RNA sequence: UAAAGCUAAAUAUAUGUAGGAGACCGAUAGCAAACAAGUACCGUGAGGGAAAGAUGAAAUAGUACUCAGGAAUGAGCAAU
RNA sequence: AUUUUAAAAUUAUUUGAAUUUUUCUUCUUAUAAUUUAAGUUGUUUCUAUACAGUACUUUCUUAACCCACUCGUCUUGAAACACGGACCAAGGAGUCUAGCAAAUGUGCAAGUGUAUAUGAUUCUUUAAACAUUUUACGCAUAAUUAAUGUAAUAUGUCUAUUGUAGAUUUGUGCCCCACUUUGCAUACAAUACCGGUAAGCAA
RNA sequence: CCUAUUAGCUGGUUAUUUUCGAAAGAUCUCUCAGGAUCGCUGGAGUUGAUUAAUAUAAUUUUACCAGGUAGAGAUAAUGAU
RNA sequence: AUUUCACUCAUAUUAAAUAAAAUAACUCCAAGUGGGCCAUUUUUGGUAAGCAGAACUGGCGAUGAGGGAUGCUCCUAACGC
RNA sequence: UUACCGAUACCAAGCCAUAAAAAGAAGAAAAAAUUUUUUUUUAGAAUCUUUUUAUGAGUAGAAAAUCGUGGGGUUUGUGUUGAAGCGAAAUACGUGAGUUUUCGUGGAACAUCUCCCUAGUGCAGAUCUUGGUGGAAGUAGCAACUAUUCAAAU
RNA sequence: GUCAUCUAAUUAGUGACGCGCAUGAAUGGAUUAACGAGAUUCCCACUGUCCCUACUUGCUAUCUAGCGAAACCACAGCCA
């Protein structure tokens, strides 16, 4: 790889593309993140703009194990389940597919998407959103809670 | 001397050579080429001039993508010069004749039980020359995410552009020129 | 040592290195500060004229696919 | 200047010769072009040292050919010459410079036999 | 700093040269835990070195 | 990697600021001839190279295990053409057809002078000429470096069962085996040259199908593995082109300048 | 369930010793040191610290003899 | 090796006409040729009736006419009365690691990467190759808020928001164009919906 | 010995050909021998054009705007004389 | 105001002319640069200056060639063999 | 008022490269001898082939294609009938870095351009490092301490 | 500075004068015999310091036999 390096193509250029007046010098800068505020201050402004500061309140230790929780949209719960077995539950309205999401990992349903009409679906999650048992039941289906 | 523009040379932008050393796609490259020359088609030339694309400029595009462009004509064939990804959102595939580079497993496997086939492109040749009752598709070239990075740099007024940081907490880049209560906002 | 304060030399053949760039001039402009009690009022045209649309081609879609 | 035999034009003879490599012997002959600031040559001032450039080219249809009209070959077995016997009239033969003498031999009786010319035919001999 | 990057982080201010240490020896010391592993099981003549958990 | 503090291990002065020298770090002292030489600095004689070799180097890659079982399945397939084996360079002229498989008891043959009686009777006396003949010892400072001689590759043998296939037919020159459960890319594809010469067992032969899919069993199949799939169906492109479909698409031939 | 105590393994090893290796260096390189090297030598001292490998297959073939020179050497019709 | 063709001109015949009325008048009808077409061809000598020279090719050394200031560098500006260089050899300087991004190639794809570790008649090579009894972890798959938290059309419908341009496709006037058909990517807008904040109401 | 400390400063920075080709303005800066940022530049890529036309133009024409510099004035104002 | 239907407003030279106008537009990544100087014309300070400070354009810089004997900036003219 | 001289500018032609373009995935031509022989060729590599037009300064800087070096895999080679290296060269090739050959010396190893991998990979400078060697130059100089002479021996 | 004196001639010295840029009392003021390789002016003596240079001795230089460096060095070395 080190043959395929642009410094090899400057080999006899004298100042190795880094300019003949300018020159290469070390940190004409400064070090690391020194010049904010001061005279990299355009830079920060320009792509980092709410660097500096501090907003909110502080947790003193988290513990993420507490609210550690992973979601799942309506519209992926038929995905969820094989194929042939979603031919066979849209085939026969008699029986209805009872899906437990936190089997396959997810704590909450949200509601994005669309659900098929007239298919009935029951599921059980730790946590549902508003929209969600809404689509849920407008289905014909039933959302049902556990721990 | 000569007054001109480029001093007088005509400047082409993009792509003018095949990247990849893919044998196959060589092959497929060399085969498009000749059919575009020889044919009128701009259908043959856009597939040539495509399958030169680099990766970001052929995305995948998703089951339901293409059924919903396809569902205007049912007799006809798509061409993609992307992926077809498979789409777990939607519910049920219906019959769709689809050339394209290459298939996931689960896509190729629900359209060949909806009944549809998967074609490649030089299926696609060797059955319509010229393109006839196909419709050239592809997918979002804009929706990555390296896009979302791009425009207007992350701190001109009214830019959409997503900042680059370590992680998205309330004590990363969010006080003094993100919201009025520190200096500016935006 | 004093320095060079201010020219404006060569700036112009900057400026047309890559051409006096033209605005984009969109068919469209955002709406978002303008005439209020207006637009909001063209909002509600656009919705009655779709809303209209929408029940026409319904109607003739159920009756043509039965 | 130029020099014309048959078809073959050289555009140019006596080899381009590096910056002041004539009056310093650390400074070898062999082309470099100036980078320098002030340089004269590269600067192209009247009399000195003009550099090499791309308008001195031979013309493709006669390039790699030599003055007998044929392209060379360096060959280093007698196994090399299957390629020129459907080539004898446009390739001549060079042998190896590290060849022994009996495999020269050899070498130069296939491409008699072959009727194949050899550029250095009569060495180590 | 210059251009559109993130803003540099790298906790590489003290004398790291000291702390770095490279494992060539990953797959020897998987040998070697199971040589042991096999002798001990050979060791105790039949009854396993797994206890019940 | 060099010895870590290499050319630096000296007292640091460089007193050179009227002295009439360049301003270099030199050693202290006297008596001796290294007193006020040049001292460590890449330029200097015995200071230590520009940027001393270190052990945390990237010595190796993580490769996909996907794209290595491609790279290890497109090396079989190229094994299974004929031109392909011709071209890596094995002398394969006289042999009946370049999948060659042979009978599971050659698996069990244990002297190698029947090995070598074997390689030859299927058509590979070449091979096994030019395999004997390569050997010589190598060009460069290699040769002291435990690495004197340079063989070529020949024959790779396939088993499934060693019951005396590795001791019969090593000790060949360029021959080396492989059980078909552990094929190895390295082996497969020596120095990234397409299509090896194999000689296949049939037993070998035919669990190729179970490793890769086809009537899987438990411990043997590559679980959840599926054969990677061609860009295009057919690549003979000349072949469509000649077709009468697009040859009647084809508009007429035009003229140059 | 503090203010008493013991305890193997998985862990680390720019040291010493002993093995084995390398897409490493090849005598201004590689350890400072391929050698009589931490030696010679320098500094009151703490300390500083080199240079220096290769005849030839075989010297169990290391130049016999003669001439000229005080000798060193040189030359040979002489010699490995 | 299927345009050095076709024609254009000219020559020799030939048909009719015109006309400046003719030994270069023009326009075609046919034939046969030629080049002024459709980028140099021919003759005679010499080399030479030799196997390397006094010739020819070439290298070098010398002259001669014209031209030519010391290189590198800093600099607006160096041949500089600016600095470094007495000479030669050998050594001699954008590299390595971490982390991020972009670009491109490759594999797979709403998943991707099998981490540490385990097993295996693999154990010179091999410190690499191979493998992983049906929610480890990272990144992605959802955002927003200091935050308790909340979380994306919405069950009329396996239609998948709306426009203006727009690739491709469909027919009518298998290859020019204007109407139809469809409407990718993308651009410009409009709409909904999610989180926060205002405002109104507020059991 | 830490330590190959740091240096916005001086010196150096190693093959060929080919193609493209600058800036020495500007804004902020304990800034004025520096830096970030814009401008100028290269490379990459897409969308287009490839249809003697549209987009387009350091150009003009036609139509319509805006100005108070040169000139003029001192008897029109102010200020001089 | 928007939407849908109608009719039709030069295009066969193109709703004025001309246009090696698509060598366009856009996006990404990034280098160097951020001491300038000179000439014409205008112009401020200064007795003035090869002085200091500005405006336009062109140059020098970054560039050789012919001429001005000579000359970084003048005239002609910019450079493959 | 004429004529003339006068550029790397202009014009015509050739050739190199750059950019763009038009186009392309199988058959006999000639000559020399005497119906028969002989001599050449008889092409098809897509980052390719043929043809066409325009164009070509360049510091700082960027990119592409090339040329070399140590080492590795693959391939296929040279060496005691003399390898590497070195000196001088060549009707040699290239635009050029270079490549390739000859003679001499040398006395044991050396390439790989088939493709790729790898790096401690390319020097005129740094008052650069180490070593060797110059002109200065047979020059400066061998100047305190009063002083030596005759004969003999070795 | 002004006035005397010193000289032919005095930006020097000494003695006086004092609205003293900016003197002054252990920041010590004023004065002092003796002392000083301390600073300064004048006089006598003395003389090559000079008018104005000359001659002369030793040791070098010089030539020879022998021995034999170095600094400096882009390339070099006539001028308007």
């Amino acid at each position: 790889a080190t043959r395929f390096k642009k410094n090899r193509k400057k080999r006899g250029h004298v100042s190795a593309g880094h300019g003949r007046v300018g020159k290469h010098r070390k940190h004409p800068g400064g070090r690391g993140k020194a010049g904010g505020l001061h005279h990299m201050r355009i830079n920060f402004d320009k792509y980092h703009p709410g660097y500096f500061g501090k907003v909110g309140m502080r947790h003193l230790n988290l513990l993420k194990n507490r609210t550690y929780c992973p979601t799942i949209n309506v519209d992926k719960l038929w995905g969820l389940l094989p194929e042939e077995k979603k031919k066979e539950f849209s085939e026969n309205k008699d029986i209805a597919p009872v899906i437990d999401v936190t089997r396959k990992g997810y704590f909450k349903v949200l509601g994005n998407g669309k659900l098929k009409h007239n298919q009935p679906i029951v599921v059980k999650a730790r946590y549902f959103s508003s929209v969600a048992e809404k689509k849920i039941k407008a289905v014909g289906g039933q959302c049902i809670l556990v721990a | 001397g000569i007054a001109l523009k480029n001093v007088g040379r005509i400047k082409k932008h993009g792509r003018k050579h095949l990247v990849s050393k893919n044998p196959y796609l060589r092959l497929l490259v060399k085969l498009y080429n000749f059919l575009a020359r020889r044919t009128n088609a701009n259908f043959n030339k856009i597939i040539a001039k495509r399958l030169i694309m680099p990766k970001r400029y052929r995305p995948p595009l998703s089951l339901s993508k293409l059924q919903y462009h396809m569902a205007n004509h049912p007799n006809d064939i798509a061409v993609v010069v992307g992926s077809i990804t498979d789409d777990k959102r939607l519910f049920s595939l219906k019959q769709l004749k689809v050339c394209a580079l290459r298939f996931t497993e689960t896509a190729r496997k629900r359209i060949e039980d909806a009944g549809g086939e998967c074609l490649t492109f030089d299926q696609l040749a060797l059955k319509y020359p010229t393109g006839k009752k196909c419709v050239l598709l592809r997918g979002p070239t804009k929706a990555r995410t390296a896009e979302k990075h791009f425009g207007k740099a992350p701190g001109k007024p009214k830019s959409k552009a997503r900042p680059y940081v370590r992680s998205k907490g309330r004590k990363f880049e969010k006080a003094r020129g993100r919201r009025k209560s520190r200096a500016y906002k935006k | 040592a004093k320095s060079k304060n201010h020219t404006n030399h060569n700036q112009n053949r900057k400026a047309h290195k890559n051409g006096i760039k033209k605005p984009k001039k969109h068919k469209f402009m955002s709406r978002k500060g303008l005439d209020p009690n207006f637009f909001r009022n063209q909002k509600y045209c656009l919705k009655g004229i779709q809303k209209k649309k929408k029940e026409l081609k319904l109607k003739a879609k159920q009756e043509k696919n039965n | 200047a130029v020099k014309k035999v048959g078809k073959i034009i050289k555009k140019r003879t006596k080899k381009f010769t590096r910056f002041q490599s004539n009056r310093f012997m650390r400074v070898k002959p062999a082309w470099r072009k100036p980078r320098g600031i002030d340089c004269r040559v590269r600067r192209r001032y009247k009399g000195t040292n003009l550099m090499p450039s791309i308008g001195y080219g031979s013309n493709k249809k006669t390039k790699f050919l030599l003055p007998n009209n044929k392209y060379k070959y360096v060959v280093k077995n007698v196994k090399e010459m299957e390629p020129l016997i459907m080539n004898h009239t446009k390739y001549c033969v060079q042998i190896a410079h590290n060849v022994s003498s009996k495999k020269r031999k050899q070498i130069i009786e296939r491409a008699k036999q072959m009727n194949v010319s050899v550029i250095n035919a009569k060495a180590r001999l | 700093v210059a251009h559109n990057n993130v803003l540099p982080n790298v906790h590489l201010h003290k004398w790291w040269q000291r702390h770095v240490r490279v494992n060539f020896s990953k797959n020897i010391k998987k040998k070697k835990r199971r040589l042991l592993r096999e002798k001990r099981r050979k060791a105790n003549g039949g009854t396993p070195i797994e206890k019940l958990h | 990697a060099v010895k870590l503090g290499a050319g630096y291990e000296t007292s640091a002065e460089s007193w050179g600021t009227g002295r009439a020298v360049a301003r270099i770090p030199r050693v202290p002292g006297g008596g001796t001839h290294r007193a006020g030489q040049g001292a460590f600095g890449n330029m200097c004689r015995g200071g230590g190279m520009f940027n001393p070799t270190k052990i945390w180097r990237r010595w190796g890659r993580k490769v996909n295990l996907k794209e290595k079982r491609y790279a290890v399945c497109s090396s079989i397939a190229a094994s299974g053409v004929t031109s392909l084996v011709l071209a890596r360079g094995h002398r394969i002229s006289h042999l009946k057809e370049v999948p060659l498989v042979v009978s599971n008891d050659i698996e069990s043959l244990s002297k190698t002078k029947e090995a070598v009686n074997f390689l030859v009777s299927l058509g590979l006396k070449d091979e096994v000429n030019r395999l004997v003949k390569s050997k010589k010892i190598r060009a460069g400072k290699g040769k002291m470096r435990n690495r004197k001689y340079k063989i070529r590759n020949g024959p790779l043998i396939i088993y499934e069962n060693d019951n005396g296939v590795k001791k019969a037919f090593r000790n060949i020159p360029g021959v080396d085996l492989c059980k078909v459960t552990k094929l190895n890319l390295l082996k497969l594809a020596p120095g990234g040259s397409i299509g090896r010469l194999c000689i296949w067992s049939e037993s070998a032969f035919k669990k190729l199908d179970v490793i890769y899919g086809k009537i899987h069993e438990k411990k043997v199949t590559k679980k959840n593995y599926i054969l990677p799939k061609s860009i295009v169906h057919n690549p003979d492109i000349y072949r469509i082109i000649h077709s009468d479909k697009v040859q009647a698409s084809l508009l007429a031939k035009k003229k140059p300048c």
